[PDB]
Formats: C-alpha cells, structure tokens, sequence
C-alpha cells in the first residue's frame, strides 16, 4: 500500500523549565518577635542555616535551567525586512513590533493562559497595613518570613532569544547550529528536509502551493485553538502556592502545649515554667520548616528532569531535523520553532504524513535474460498489468531501465520473482 | 520591598530595579556580561578608583543574516575542533554507627536506645 | 563535618554532654534529659540520610548520560545536533577522572564561507533537470553543480542530475545546457 497525497500537520509540546525561588527567615518564622524566643532559639542555628543552604542550591539551580533551555546561541539575530519565504507565512509566530513586549500573537496568547499568584515583586509594608494583612495572602506569607526571589531573566529577554532562534532557523535552515549562519532560500530548505525523510526535491518543488497553503492552515488552527490547555503549567505555580500557604497554616498547632500562641504563653507563665512550653513550640516548627525543604528538593528534582529534556528537544528538533521517532512529534519531522511560556516553553512541531493510499501487487525482483535485478532505492510495483518501479513514500510511477536497478546472481534463489522486461535505454542510441 | 524610608542608611547611589531599592552602587548605561546576579535582568561589577557598578546585563553580539531568495552561501574551508566535557560518575561511600554517635561509650544511654533499634537499622 | 557539629546542641536538655547530666543526676531524672538528646541526634542522622537520597538520585542521573555518550559517541559517529560536541561530529576520546569522565570530542567546523545565486532546477530542452545530492550554483556567469557542505564546482552533466516533468510549474526555474556525456563518444 502506498501513498499518494501528504498531510502538513503542526502540533504543540508543552514543557517545565522553571519554578519559584524561595527565602525563608527561620526566626521570623519560629519566634515573630519575641526575644525570649530568640535566645531558646539560639541553641538550634545549625539546622536554619542548613535548611537556607539547601534553598539557595535550588534558587540558582532555576536560573541554570533557564539559560540552558533558551541561551544557546549568543549571536542575536535579526529577522530580515522582506517576508519572501516561498509563500509560507510566519507573521503569527514572529514578534509584533508595535506591542511593549515585543513578543509574537501566539505567546501573547500563551501568556493569557496562565495566572501567576503574585504579579511583580515590590508589595510594600504601608501597601498592606491593618486590615488587608491577614486577608490577602501574600502579605500573611510575609509577616512570616517567607519570600519569594525574582528570576534572572525577565520576560522580555527570553522573548528576545526565542525570536533569535526562530530568525536564525527560518534564514539559514541548520547551519546556524554548527558555526556561522549560512543563507539560503526557504524553499531550497524544505526541499533538503524533504530529502531527509526519504521524499524526492520534485514533489515539493511541484506541489510547493498546496504545501504553503496547508501549513498556513494549520498556523491558523493553532492560533483560534489557543483562543479557546497549560495545565503542565499552571500545576506548578498551583503547587509552591499550596506549599507556602500550608506553612502559614501550620502556625495554629500546640504540638502538645498550652497553646499555640507565645504571648499567651508568655503573660501567665515565669521564664522557668514557660520554657517548656516554648520548646514544644520549636521543636514543631522547625519541623514544619524541614518538611518543607525537603519537598521542595524532591519538586526541583523533577524539574531538572524535564528542563534537560526541554534543552535536548531544543538542539535536536530545532537546531536540526531528528530521525528518532516520536521526538519531535507524530510523523516524520520537518522542523520545529520554540516558543516561551510562563515557566516553560511549547514546541510547534511541523510533520508530514502520508494521506490516501491505494493497494498494488509487488515482487521481491524481476527475472529478464536468467538475471535478477533489484530496485536501487525502491520497491516493484503492479497496477494490474503492467510492472514498474516507485519510491517507498510516494506514489510516481516509472519504467523499469538499467540505470534504475542492480543485477545480482541468476534468477533461482530469490522465492518470488517474476518475469519481465527491463527497457536498457542505450540500445535505441546506438542504432 | 522598598520603592526609592525603611533602610539601615541612606548614603548615595540611591537606585530603583524590580528586584527592590539598591544603595551604594553606581548605575552604569553599557551592557556587559553578568559578574553577580542581582535580579530581573540587573547585575553588579566591581570595576574601575574601584567601585560597586550595576548595569543590564547583555545577552550577546547582534549580526543580521543577508537573506534573498535566490542567494546561498558555501564554506570553501574548514577547522577541526576539540572540546572538553566533564560528567560527575560517583560520590564518596559513607556508613553510620548510630549507638557510637548517639551514646558514645555510656551504658546508660545505650540500654535506653534499645528503644530505637529500628531506626538505626 | 556538619553532623559533627551537631553534637553541641541540647534540644531543650540542661547540657549536651551525657557524662555531665550522668553526673549531677540520678538515673529516673537523667531519663527525661537523655530521651531529649537521643530524640534530637536520630532527628540529625535522618536528616542526613534523606539529603544523601536525593544527591545520590541525581548522580545516578549524570552517570547514566554518560554510559549513553560512551555508547554513541566513542562506540559510534552520532547525528544528533550537539550531543558530542558543537559542529558536525566525528569522534570522541573518553579520560578517566577523580570521581568522574571527560570527553574529548573531535568534530567538523566549516570556516570561510562565499556567496553564490542559486537555482532550484535547470530547464534544457522543455524538461527540468534537480540535483542528485548537490545544489546548482553560479558564480556569476556559469552554472556548476556542487556539495551543500564544501565548495567543489563541477559541470552539470545527466549523469549528474535526473529529469523530473517540464519547466512550467517549478518557481524559479533558469536555463542552461546539460553535457550528457556520450554523444563525443558516439561521434
Ligand atoms: C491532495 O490533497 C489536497 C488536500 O490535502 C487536495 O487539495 C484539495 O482539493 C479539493 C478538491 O480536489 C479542494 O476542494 C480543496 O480546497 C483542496 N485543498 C487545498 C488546500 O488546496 C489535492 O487535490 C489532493 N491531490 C490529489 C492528487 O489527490
Ligand atoms: C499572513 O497572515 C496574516 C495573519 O493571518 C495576514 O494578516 C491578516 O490579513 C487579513 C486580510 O487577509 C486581515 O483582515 C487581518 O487583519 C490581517 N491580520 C494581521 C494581524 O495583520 C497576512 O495578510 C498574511 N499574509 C502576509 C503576506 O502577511
Ligand atoms: C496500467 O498502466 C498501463 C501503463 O500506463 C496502462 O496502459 C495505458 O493506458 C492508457 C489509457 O488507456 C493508454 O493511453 C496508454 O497508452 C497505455 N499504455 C500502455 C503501455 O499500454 C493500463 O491501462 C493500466 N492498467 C490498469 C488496469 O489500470
Ligand atoms: C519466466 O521465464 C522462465 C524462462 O524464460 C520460465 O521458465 C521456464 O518455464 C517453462 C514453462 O513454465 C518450463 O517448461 C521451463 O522448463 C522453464 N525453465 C527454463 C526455460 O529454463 C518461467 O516459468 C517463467 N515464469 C513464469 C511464466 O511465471
Ligand atoms: C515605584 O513607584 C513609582 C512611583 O509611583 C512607580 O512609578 C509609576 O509606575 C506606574 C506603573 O505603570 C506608572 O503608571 C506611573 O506613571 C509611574 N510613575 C512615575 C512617576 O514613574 C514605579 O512603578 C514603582 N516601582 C516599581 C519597581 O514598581
Ligand atoms: C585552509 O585553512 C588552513 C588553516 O586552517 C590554511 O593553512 C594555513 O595557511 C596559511 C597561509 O595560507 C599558513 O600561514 C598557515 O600556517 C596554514 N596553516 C596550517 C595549519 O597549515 C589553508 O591555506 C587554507 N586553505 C585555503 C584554500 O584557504
Ligand atoms: C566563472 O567561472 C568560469 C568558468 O570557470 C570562468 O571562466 C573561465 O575563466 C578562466 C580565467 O580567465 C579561463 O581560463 C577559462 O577558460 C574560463 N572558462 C570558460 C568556460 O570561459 C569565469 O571567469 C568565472 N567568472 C567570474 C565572474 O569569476
Ligand atoms: C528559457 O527558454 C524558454 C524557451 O527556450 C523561454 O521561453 C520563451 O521565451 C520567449 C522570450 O522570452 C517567449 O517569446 C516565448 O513565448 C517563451 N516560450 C516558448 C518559446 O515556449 C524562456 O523565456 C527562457 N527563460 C529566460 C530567458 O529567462
Ligand atoms: C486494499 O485491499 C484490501 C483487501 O480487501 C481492502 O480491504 C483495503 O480496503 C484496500 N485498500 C485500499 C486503500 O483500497
Ligand atoms: C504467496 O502465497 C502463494 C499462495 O497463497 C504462493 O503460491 C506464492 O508462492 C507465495 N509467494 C511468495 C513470494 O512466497
Ligand atoms: C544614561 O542614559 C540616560 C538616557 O539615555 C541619560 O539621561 C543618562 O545621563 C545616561 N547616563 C550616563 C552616565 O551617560
Ligand atoms: C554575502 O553577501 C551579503 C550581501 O551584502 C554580504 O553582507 C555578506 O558579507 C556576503 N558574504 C560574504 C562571505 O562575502
Ligand atoms: C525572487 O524575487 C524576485 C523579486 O525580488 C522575483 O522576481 C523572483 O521571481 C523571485 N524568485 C523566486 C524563485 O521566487
């Protein structure tokens, strides 16, 4: 069965990269502010100085997952004025150069999807003072120690090395990659991706119209499905807000006390009989703390699973063409352009597949004068009648010469051969 | 979390970023590789007399490629090159006696850890 | 060095030296104290062992990279884009060290680049003529044949190209002649 038309399909892949960084003040946290409190806490600095170390391992672990995802190449290149590209059209994955950010359609979608707990990092202690503490919940974070650090990068220079990324591809094919960016046409480009998957430079130099004409199409479905999908994304901002918000939580337990208040211990009990009491405290919310580290260790883990795999898939789909299957995406990989998200990326895999197959007979070799000749790089097929040599993924039929097959042994080995003619296409010019 | 007051000192170069108010540091207008870290796209130097600079950091050289649509380029020669890559294969192999750090040579205290063997093992 | 540090806190106890609360004190007294040094100094050896899991994970991590660079970077030539090295890769040499590998990756770099106007076919005599594995370049005034990779101009000849329909559909088609060389031979 072979066939005969193609499909250009674009699908989208949605990846972590990063999470949120987070400080904690251990007395800030365990003794608010109590001086009493402080001077029992003193005997245990050793543990809050190692819970902050493992912190700020994590910390500057994020921002290495960052630029090894979307820092690759240091040349920021520029896309060109003319948009000749052959008829493809890529107005819609190319940034806008009249919004502030200058980011493209789709990442302004993207970034639309995806609702951050806290917009900007600069809250104020007169912005929350009275009422609106205890109410708004990052302002009871806060009060309790508990901070969140902004990232290295801000929105705008990932922005600016995506659109990098996607001008050095869509100029200079794959040599941008491998050393200097050498120009080329855009069309010669995808006939040489045409090639790598197994299909002639012909069919794409003929059918290049209807292959322009489906990947806008496809562009399109994208875009109006977006407007319409990030929960990879969303989860993990879910997660460090529940996190820390269970930290606030926790900050009503007795752990077997009187109470799990310390003022209230602190009137009605003398420093010897409250002492007590204040160390059951301590003992509690250090543990707390812990718990809390060592969650996020797990967490930060996994995401420096899925940040290396999001940098493979950025050298490997973009920066070439894969021939590993189900990489970069369902059919066989054309190419691929990135796109950021908040915390992530999303792949834009475009892929051929093969359309409407229609059946023939087909024999191992043909049998002419007690010789057997073998297709050089392709398969013998029948209509019904008449005999002739194709390529495997394509359906364009052809007359069996000698410049087209390779004779090999006599004709009875080979289980099922078949009987046949094979033109020669010298004789006629030598008469 | 201070919008340039709540500071130890006030001093001079007084500067504002989204990562929070900085003090003692002088802002430059160039754009150089990141030497420290300080936050939403800000890093600091200690540069050239000597003194505290922060700046925006670069993210690298900007070249346009030359693209027409009947227009190729071709290397004529080339370079062969050799590149390192370090890789961490294994740590160090540690084991615990727990009774010889929790008790050291006390009796007392290891007939009553006989409570926690399990623990230990 | 940091657990052994932590022998010098008392979670809450008179000191965190057994022999001095084993002196001053009786055993039913000493008990409460003792249980809260032995609580505190189990609570560091979990501690510790915890953080060991989770740093012997990731070291499992980078030793299983790189027993897969080992197997297709020394064992083979890879294809895939940076795996083994920046630039088209061509072999690697492994070197033991302290607790770890290096690689040593040789690859190809191309280096002085020329601009050329290129052409997608060539139309000779109402048919259209494509490279077999090169692309068709023009240095100005004449049409040669050559490799994507390295610069080595040739004639375009019809053992050199094949013939696919004729020159009405294909964009940006030029002419020129093709050699076909048999008919001096034929001659
Ligand atoms: C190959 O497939 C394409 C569509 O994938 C076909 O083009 C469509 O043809 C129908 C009528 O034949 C039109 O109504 C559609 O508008 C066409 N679509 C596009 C995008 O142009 C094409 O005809 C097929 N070719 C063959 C030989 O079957
Ligand atoms: C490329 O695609 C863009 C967007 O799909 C096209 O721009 C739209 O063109 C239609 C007219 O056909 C207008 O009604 C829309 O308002 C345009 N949108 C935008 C954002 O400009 C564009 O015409 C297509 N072709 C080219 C050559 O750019
Ligand atoms: C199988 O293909 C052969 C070869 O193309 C077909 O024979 C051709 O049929 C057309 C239409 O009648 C004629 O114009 C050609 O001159 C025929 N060529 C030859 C060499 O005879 C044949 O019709 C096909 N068979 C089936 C069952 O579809
Ligand atoms: C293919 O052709 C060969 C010879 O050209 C056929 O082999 C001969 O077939 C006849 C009749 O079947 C036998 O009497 C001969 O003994 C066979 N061998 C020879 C002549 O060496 C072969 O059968 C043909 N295959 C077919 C028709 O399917
Ligand atoms: C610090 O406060 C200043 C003064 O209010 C802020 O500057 C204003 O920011 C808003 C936000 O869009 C603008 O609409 C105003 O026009 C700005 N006014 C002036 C005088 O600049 C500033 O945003 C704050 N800093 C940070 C980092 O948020
Ligand atoms: C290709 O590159 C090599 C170097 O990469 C060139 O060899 C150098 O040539 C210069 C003078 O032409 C000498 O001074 C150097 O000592 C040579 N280097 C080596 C390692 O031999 C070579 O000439 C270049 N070839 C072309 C055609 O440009
Ligand atoms: C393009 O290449 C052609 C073919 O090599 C060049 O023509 C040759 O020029 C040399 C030097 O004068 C002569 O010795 C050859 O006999 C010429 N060959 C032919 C077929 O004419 C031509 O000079 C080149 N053009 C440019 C602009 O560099
Ligand atoms: C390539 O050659 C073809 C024919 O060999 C040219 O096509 C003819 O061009 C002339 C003048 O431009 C027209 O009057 C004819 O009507 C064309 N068609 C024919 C003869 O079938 C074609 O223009 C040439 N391409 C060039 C010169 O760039
Ligand atoms: C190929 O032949 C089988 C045999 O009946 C049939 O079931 C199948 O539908 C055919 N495929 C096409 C594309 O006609
Ligand atoms: C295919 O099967 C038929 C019987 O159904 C048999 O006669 C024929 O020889 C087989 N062909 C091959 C190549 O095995
Ligand atoms: C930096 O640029 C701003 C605006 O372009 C200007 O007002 C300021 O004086 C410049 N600083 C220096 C040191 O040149
Ligand atoms: C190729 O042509 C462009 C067009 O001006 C030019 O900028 C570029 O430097 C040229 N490349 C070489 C290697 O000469
Ligand atoms: C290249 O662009 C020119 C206009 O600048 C146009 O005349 C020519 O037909 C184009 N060639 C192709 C192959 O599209």
């Amino acid at each position: 069965a072979i066939p005969t038309n193609f499909t250009i399909s674009v699908t989208t892949e949605i990846l972590p990269v990063s999470m949120t960084k987070t400080s904690v003040d251990c007395t800030m946290y365990i003794c608010g502010d109590s001086t009493e409190c402080s001077n029992l806490l003193l005997q245990y600095g050793s543990f809050c100085t190692q819970l902050n170390r493992a912190l700020t391992g994590i910390a500057v672990e994020q921002d290495k997952n960052t630029q090894e995802v979307f820092a690759q190449v240091k040349q920021i290149y520029k896309t060109p004025p003319i948009k000749d590209f052959g008829g493809f059209n890529f107005s819609q994955i190319l940034p806008d150069p009249s919004k502030p950010s200058k980011r493209s359609f789709i990442e302004d979608l993207l970034f639309n999807k995806v609702t951050l707990a806290d917009a900007g990092f600069i809250k104020q202690y007169g912005d929350c003072l009275g009422d609106i503490a205890a109410r708004d919940l990052i302002c009871a974070q806060k009060f309790n120690g508990l901070t969140v650090l902004p990232p290295l990068l801000t929105d705008e220079m990932i922005a600016q090395y995506t659109s990098a990324l996607l001008a050095g591809t869509i100029t200079s094919g794959w040599t941008f990659g491998a050393g200097a960016a050498l120009q080329i046409p855009f069309a010669m480009q995808m006939a040489y991706r045409f090639n790598g998957i197994g299909v002639t430079q012909n069919v794409l130099y003929e059918n290049q119209k209807l292959i322009a004409n489906q990947f806008n199409s496809a562009i399109g479905k994208i875009q109006d499905s977006l407007s319409s999908a990030l929960g990879k994304l969303q989860d993990v901002v879910n997660q460090n807000a529940q996190a820390l918000n269970t930290l606030v939580k926790q900050l009503s337990s007795n752990f077997g006390a009187i109470s799990s208040v310390l003022n209230d211990i602190l009137s009605r009990l003398d420093p010897p009989e409250a002492e007590v009491q204040i160390d059951r405290l301590i003992t509690g919310r250090l543990q707390s703390l812990q718990t809390y580290v060592t969650q996020q260790l797990i967490r930060a883990a996994e995401i420096r699973a899925s940040a290396n795999l999001a940098a493979t898939k950025m050298s490997e789909c973009v920066l070439g063409q894969s021939k590993r299957v189900d990489f970069c995406g369902k059919g066989y990989h054309l190419m691929s352009f990135p796109q950021s998200a908040p915390h992530g990326v999303v792949f834009l895999h475009v892929t051929y597949v093969p359309a409407q197959e229609k059946n023939f007979t087909t024999a191992p070799a043909i049998c002419h004068d007690g010789k057997a000749h073998f297709p050089r790089e392709g398969v013998f097929v029948s209509n019904g009648t008449h005999w002739f040599v194709t390529q495997r993924n394509f359906y364009e039929p052809q007359i069996i010469t000698t410049d087209n097959t390779f004779v090999s042994g006599n004709c009875d080995v080979v289980i099922g051969i078949v009987n046949n003619t094979v033109y020669d296409p010298l004789q006629p010019e030598l008469d | 979390d201070v919008n340039c007051w709540r500071v130890y000192s006030t001093g001079s170069n007084v500067f504002q970023t989204r990562a929070g108010c900085l003090i003692g540091a002088e802002h430059v207008n160039n754009s150089y590789e990141c030497d420290i870290p300080i936050g939403a796209g800000i890093c600091a130097s200690y540069q050239t007399s000597q003194s505290i600079i922060a700046y925006t950091m670069s993210l690298g050289a900007e070249n346009s490629v030359a693209y027409s649509n009947n227009s190729i380029a071709i290397p004529t020669n080339f370079t062969i090159s050799v590149t390192t890559e370090i890789l961490p294969v294994s740590m160090t192999k540690t084991s615990v006696d727990c009774t010889m750090y929790i008790c050291g040579d006390s009796t007392e205290c290891s007939n009553l850890l006989l409570q926690y063997g399990s623990f230990c093992t």
